[PDB]
């Protein structure tokens, strides 16, 4: 995308989220954010809702196969074409991935970019060890955890308990404990402490603001009637 | 067990 | 797909229809035709819902596209992207309609099979009527309406009146003639004549066959609910 | 108006 205008990709990535057309809409992210320039709050939201939309197709689909392909091993082309959806879902995460790496991290200062690029991160990681099952399973985990760790540092010392970035990211956390690293314990644990001090600071907030916290708390509280 | 919707922008 | 066993792809268009891969169903049943083999009722089914879901979505992004271009008509961007869809949309119907002109309707034989083709036909030059604007529109919808009629008179002659790729054929050539050729009188007599033909033919049919046959006949009855 | 869905196998 080297050949348009950084507003025009904006721009363009903004119609094709109207037009449920993920795959372009990303293509025009990842042309924005190879312009070097850092992205503002609206476009960091732009680039993680383009490929979150993708990567969670190839998810999805992902599962079904993987689905069939368990239940014929109780010709190779389940086999097979599990493998082309999964290596391609592997290649959006690498992509993303180096986009955080080249060179969005390094330059985000603010807890509200940097906090929300290493969310990303650590979910990225989480959805390549969603696939993972040989050699490097373990330091993909770890990756993930790495980058959610520096993410709720952060949070914890520069957010309030019912920012929404500090809540998606406790939430998305709570989620690789509970489905990833194999710690229910730590998943409830963290869920029911993220709820609870939001619940405290709510007094605070505007109802516009309210409205915001308490639709994630929500989610929180999803979960935790899910694993309780 | 639901992660955030990055649904709509 | 060259490299590919003909049943292979068959069996991984079926994969990707249960997955809604329907880009990489439609790229598995091109594979297939292009083996150079005739179609079975089954096969020819799935190059149909793989590429009418690939142009479905297309259609539906260039319509959101088109109301957007609209409402700013009353930079180039808008137009520049409905362009780009345009053009994709354009280039999956000259591929459906490739693969049906090299070989598949001239090695046609039973009405079912150059029916259906034919009817497919006419749906793509219809699709590619939907977005034409030049001095071609009215060739695409002398070609759209030049397909459908021959594979109307085939049907009429050599398939009875419930027969369901005969009544999904008439009720597209009804959407033509409203939608395309701007004769909604004619759209309305074919489903009421098409209509009352199949109900009258109903008594011949078993319980599964007369569910197959009534739910289209219900699809012809919505329509003319809406144009009356 | 709805031309036939080609929605499922
Ligand atoms: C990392 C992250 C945090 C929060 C959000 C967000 O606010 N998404 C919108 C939303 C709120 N409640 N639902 C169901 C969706 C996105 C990303
Ligand atoms: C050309 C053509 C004719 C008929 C069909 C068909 O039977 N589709 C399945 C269906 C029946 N009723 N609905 C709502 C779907 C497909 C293609
Ligand atoms: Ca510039
Ligand atoms: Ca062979
Ligand atoms: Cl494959
Ligand atoms: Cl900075
Ligand atoms: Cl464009
Ligand atoms: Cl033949």
């Amino acid at each position: 995308m080297g050949s348009m205008e950084r507003a025009s990709l904006i721009q363009k990535a903004k119609l094709a989220e109207q037009a449920e057309r993920y795959e372009d809409m990303a293509a025009f992210m990842k042309g924005a954010v190879e312009k070097g320039e850092e992205l503002s709050c609206e476009e960091r939201n732009l680039l993680s809702v383009a490929y979150k939309n993708v990567v969670g197709g190839q998810r999805a689909a992902w599962r079904v196969l993987s689905s069939i392909e368990q239940k014929s091993n109780e010709g190779p082309e389940v086999r097979e074409y599990r493998e082309k959806v999964e290596t391609e879902l592997q290649g959006v995460c690498d992509t993303v991935l180096g986009l955080l790496d080249s060179h969005l991290i390094k330059e985000a200062g603010d807890a509200e970019s940097r906090v929300f690029y290493l969310k990303m991160k650590g979910d990225y990681y989480r959805y390549l060890a969603e696939v993972a099952t040989g050699d490097d399973k373990k330091r993909i985990i770890d990756s993930a955890r790495s980058a959610y760790q520096e993410a709720m540092d952060i949070s914890k010392k520069e957010m309030p308990p019912t920012n929404p970035i500090r809540l998606g990211l406790a939430l998305n956390f709570s989620v690789f404990h509970y489905e990833i690293a194999n710690s229910p314990e730590e998943a409830i644990s963290l869920a029911k402490t993220t709820f609870d001090e939001a619940m405290a600071d709510l007094h605070t907030l505007s109802e516009d603001s309210y409205k915001d916290s308490t639709l994630i708390m929500q989610l929180l509280r999803d979960n935790l009637t899910l694993w309780t | 067990a639901g992660s955030i919707p990055g649904r709509r922008s």
